[PDB]
RNA sequence: GGAUAGUGGCCUACCAUGGUUUCAACGGGUAACGGGGAAUAAGGGUUCGAUUCCGGAGAGGGAGCCUGAGAAACGGCUACCACAUCCAAGGAAGGCAGCAGGCGCGCAAAUUACCCAAUCCUAAUUCAGGGAGGUAGUGACAAUAAAUAACGAUACAGGGCCCAUUCGGGUCUUGUAAUUGGAAUGAGUACAAUGUAAAUACCUUAACGAGGAACAAUUGGAGGGCAAGUCUGGUGCCAGCAGCCGCGGUAAUUCCAGCUCCAAUAGCGUAUAUUAAAGUUGUUGCAGUUAAAAAGCUCGUAGUUGAACUUUGGGCCCGGUUGGCCG
C-alpha cells in the first residue's frame, strides 16, 4: 500500500501530508518563517555597510595554522556586529580603524568558509573604495 | 546627380488634400546624396507643377549609399500645399517662416503668473503704484 | 607562529621583478586562428600526448 | 508607457562547460570557418537545436496530420532556400541528421571563400568587415550573413569598394600623392 | 417603513433564535494588490509577478461635503491629528506615491534639458493646451550584430611529390621569425546632404584618419571536480590560498611574483535570492529491522477506501474510412 494514501478523492490528505513535510526542508523553512529577514544580520541583503570596530586576529581551523586577519564591524542598517575577513594578503592594513566597509558573504550561504571559525562575511570595499583596487594599486585608498 | 533617375511608386491620388503622393526613391551613384531643392525641382518638373506644389519628407539613405527613399507629396495648387502642409514642413521648405513662440518654461510661466490676475489688473496696477509712493 | 602585525609578509617581501616587454598578441578571431595552428597543425607538440603548455625540461 | 519591445538570447551556453572533447572540437570548427568567439559556435549550435527541435515534435506528429504538413513544409523550404539542406535530401529526418558544420559552410566568411573572392577565411572575413564585399549589388557586411541559395550568382566584389571598380583606396590614394611629390 | 438612483439588516421598529465550523469556521503572520504573465524543467512540477496591459485602492493618517452626469476628488474645499512655510507677531498659506530635482534611507536606481512633429486626449474647438506622450542627456539592467588586422617575397625548418639528377630550389610546402613591402579599412574627427518640431545620433560621403612604443582586451584560472606548469625566484603551517577535498613547517605543479599556458571574451568574476540537477518533497516518484524514521497496545468519530450480481449474445440492412481486388 506504500503507506500513502491512493484513492481518488484523497488529494487534501496528500496535500496536507505534503505541507506538514515541506517543514523539514532546511531552505524552504527558511524562506517561510523568514529567518533570512528576521535574524540573519543581512535582513535578506546581499551586501551591507558597518564601520570596523577593531581588527581581529583568529587563529585558523586544523590541520590548517595561520591567523586569518578579521574585523569586528556594526553595520549601519542593524547595528548588529558582525566578524570579516579581509580576503587578501597584507589588506588588513589597508582597513584601518573606524572605516565604513562594504561586507558580502562568503559563498557558502550563511556559513563558514574552509578553516576561518565562525567569520561568515567578507570585506569588499574600504571607504567606498574596492579591496582588489587597493591590492592592485589600481586605486589609493582616499585616507580621510 | 549623376544618374537620378528618380523613381516614383504606389501614386495614389487623394482628392481629399488635392494632391498625388508616391513613395519616391533617388538612385545617387558616385555621390554622397540629393538635397530637398534637388528633389523637390525635378519632381516639380515631371508632375507639372511648381517647384513648391510638391513636398517630399522622409529620406533614408540606404546602407553602402547608391540609393535613399523618401516621401513624395504634389498638391494641386501652392495655396493648397501653403494651407495643408505643416508650418516646421514649410519653413523647413523654405516658404515660410519660424513661428517665434517662447520657450515653453518661459510660455508656461507667463501662464502661471497671469493666472493670479483677476482681469486687466489695469486699477490694480494704479493702486500698487499709490501704495509704493505711500 | 603567531602574528597580528606583519601582515602582508611575503607581499612586501617578494622582489619584484616587472613584466617583459613583449609584442602584442593578437585579439578576437586572429588570437582564435593562432590557437588553431598552435594547437593543431603545429602538431610538434605531442611527447605521446598532446600537451598544451609543456615544462621546459 | 509604451508596448514592450520584445527581444530574446541567440544561444545557449553548454552545461558541463569543460569537457575537453567538446572544447577541441569547437576550436576545430572555430580555426577551419575563421570564428571569432565560441559566441557563434554557440549561436549555431542553439540555432540547429531549435529546428532539431521542431523537426523531432513534428517528425514524431501522425503522418499527413494538416499541422504536421504546413509546419514541416515550411521548415524545409527555409532549410533549402537557405541552401543549409540539399534538394536531394528533401525528406524531413535529414534536418535532425544535420550538423553546425552545414550553417557554418552557408555564412557568409566560408561562401566569399568558397567563391575563390578570399585567399582564406580569415582574409574572407577582414574583406567583408571592409565593406568590399557585396550580395545583390548591395554592400553587406554582416560575416554571420546567410546567403540563400540563389545569391551565390550575386556574391561578388562591392562597387564601392578599390577591388569592385571605385575610387583607389585611400592608403594607395596617399603614397601615390606622396610619390609625385617626391617625383615633384 | 425610512434610505438609496436601485436590490439588501443598508438603517429603523416588532418578532423568531438562528448563521459558520475538523470538507479548518474564527483568530494570527504575510518580508501579500489580483490576473494576463516571467524563470526553469523529459513528463509531473518549483519559484517569481512592486513594474509598460486589464481590474482594484491611495494622494501624510482619518473623516465630512460642496458642484456636477460622474468625486468621499485631495495638482477641490472643512475639521482634527502629524509635519512644515512667511509674518511688520495681529494673520495667512500647503500637501510630488505627476515631471524634473533635493535631503533622508539604504547594497540598490538618471537631466531642476527640448517639443506638440507624431499616438492620442480635452475645450466653445482644424488654429489653443497637454512634464499624457515623444526627443535628447544620464545609462555595461538586460538583449542584437560585431573592430582590435589581412596579403605577398626572401630568411627559417620539414611533408605530400613533378623527377626521387638524393631529401635539391624544395616544385604546392605548411608552419617558424627583429625580414621587408605595398594594399584595405574602420574607431575618431568633418565640408556637405538627409535625419529632426529644431537639433544630437543613425544611414551616405568630399578632406583627414594604422605598423606597433602603436589605434596596445580584459576578467578569472593552471592539484582533483575542471583543460590549462613537476618551469624559475621569494616565503617557510608565517604570509597567505582554498566554494569542497586540501596547499604552506627552507626542494610549494595550490601562497607572493616572473615567464608560459588555459577558459569566456567587450566581456569576466564576486555576494544573495531562485530553478534544473533533487527520485534531498517523491501524485507520476522517496524512506522507516540495523543508516533519521512503525506511536507501547487496543477501541473509535471525522477522513480515505470498501465483495459479486441487474442487456448478454445472435441474426437483417444501410451508409462513411484504410485501402487493396481492377492500373
Amino acid at each position: 500500500g506504500k503507506g500513502k494514501p491512493r484513492g481518488l478523492n484523497s488529494a487534501r490528505k496528500l496535500r496536507v501530508h505534503r505541507r506538514n513535510n515541506r517543514w523539514a526542508e532546511n531552505n524552504y523553512k527558511k524562506r517561510l518563517l523568514g529567518t533570512a529577514f528576521k535574524s540573519s544580520p543581512f535582513g535578506g541583503s546581499s551586501h551591507a555597510k558597518g564601520i570596523v570596530l577593531e581588527k581581529l586576529g583568529i587563529e585558523s581551523k586544523q590541520p590548517n595554522s595561520a591567523i586569518r586577519k578579521c574585523v569586528r564591524v556594526q553595520l549601519i542598517k542593524n547595528g548588529k556586529k558582525v566578524t570579516a575577513f579581509v580576503p587578501n594578503d597584507g589588506c588588513l592594513n589597508f582597513v584601518d580603524e573606524n572605516d565604513e566597509v562594504l561586507l558580502a558573504g562568503f559563498g557558502r550561504k550563511g556559513k563558514a568558509k574552509g578553516d576561518i571559525p565562525g567569520v561568515r562575511f567578507k570585506v569588499v570595499k574600504v571607504s567606498g573604495v574596492s579591496l582588489l583596487a587597493l591590492w592592485k594599486e589600481k586605486k589609493e585608498k582616499p585616507r580621510s | 546627380s549623376d544618374a537620378v533617375t528618380i523613381r516614383t511608386r504606389k501614386v495614389i491620388s487623394n482628392p481629399l488634400l488635392a494632391r498625388k503622393q508616391f513613395v519616391v526613391d533617388v538612385l545617387h551613384p558616385n555621390r554622397a546624396n540629393v538635397s530637398k531643392d534637388e528633389l523637390r525641382e525635378k519632381l516639380a518638373e515631371v508632375y507639372k507643377a511648381e517647384k513648391d506644389a510638391v513636398s517630399v519628407f522622409g529620406f533614408r539613405t540606404q546602407f553602402g549609399g547608391g540609393k535613399s527613399v523618401g516621401f513624395g507629396l504634389v498638391y494641386n495648387s501652392v495655396a493648397e500645399a501653403k494651407k495643408f502642409e505643416p508650418t516646421y514642413r514649410l519653413v523647413r521648405y523654405g516658404l515660410a517662416e519660424k513661428v517665434e513662440k517662447a520657450s515653453r518654461q518661459q510660455r508656461k510661466q507667463k501662464k502661471n503668473r497671469d493666472k493670479k490676475i483677476f482681469g486687466t489688473g489695469k486699477r490694480l496696477a494704479k493702486k500698487v503704484a499709490r501704495r509704493n509712493a505711500d | 607562529h603567531g602574528s597580528l602585525a606583519r601582515a602582508g609578509k611575503v607581499k612586501s617581501q617578494t622582489p619584484k621583478v616587472e613584466k617583459t616587454e613583449k609584442p602584442k598578441k593578437p585579439k578576437g578571431r586572429a588570437y582564435k586562428r593562432l590557437l588553431y595552428t598552435r594547437r593543431f597543425v603545429n602538431v610538434t607538440l605531442v611527447n605521446g600526448k598532446r600537451r598544451m603548455n609543456p615544462g621546459p625540461s | 508607457p509604451r508596448a514592450p519591445r520584445t527581444y530574446s538570447k541567440t544561444y545557449s551556453t553548454p552545461k558541463r562547460p569543460y569537457e575537453s572533447s567538446r572544447l577541441d572540437a569547437e576550436l576545430k570548427l572555430a580555426g577551419e570557418f575563421g570564428l571569432k568567439n565560441k559566441k557563434e559556435i554557440y549561436r549555431i549550435s542553439f540555432q540547429l537545436s531549435k529546428i532539431r527541435r521542431a523537426a523531432r515534435d513534428l517528425l514524431t506528429r501522425d503522418e499527413k496530420d494538416p499541422k504536421r504538413l504546413f509546419e514541416g513544409n515550411a521548415l524545409i523550404r527555409r532549410l533549402v532556400r537557405v541552401g543549409v539542406l540539399s534538394e536531394d535530401k528533401k525528406k524531413l529526418d535529414y534536418v535532425l541528421a544535420l550538423k553546425v558544420e552545414d550553417f557554418l559552410e552557408r555564412r557568409l566568411q566560408t561562401q566569399v571563400y568558397k567563391l575563390g573572392l578570399a585567399k582564406s577565411v580569415h582574409h574572407a572575413r577582414v574583406l567583408i568587415t571592409q565593406r568590399h564585399i557585396a550580395v545583390g549589388k548591395q554592400i553587406v557586411n554582416i560575416p554571420s550573413f546567410m546567403v540563400r541559395l540563389d545569391s551565390e550568382k550575386h556574391i561578388d566584389f562591392a562597387p564601392t569598394s578599390p577591388f569592385g571598380g571605385a575610387r583607389p583606396g585611400r592608403v594607395a590614394r596617399r603614397n601615390a600623392a606622396r610619390k609625385a611629390e617626391a617625383s615633384g
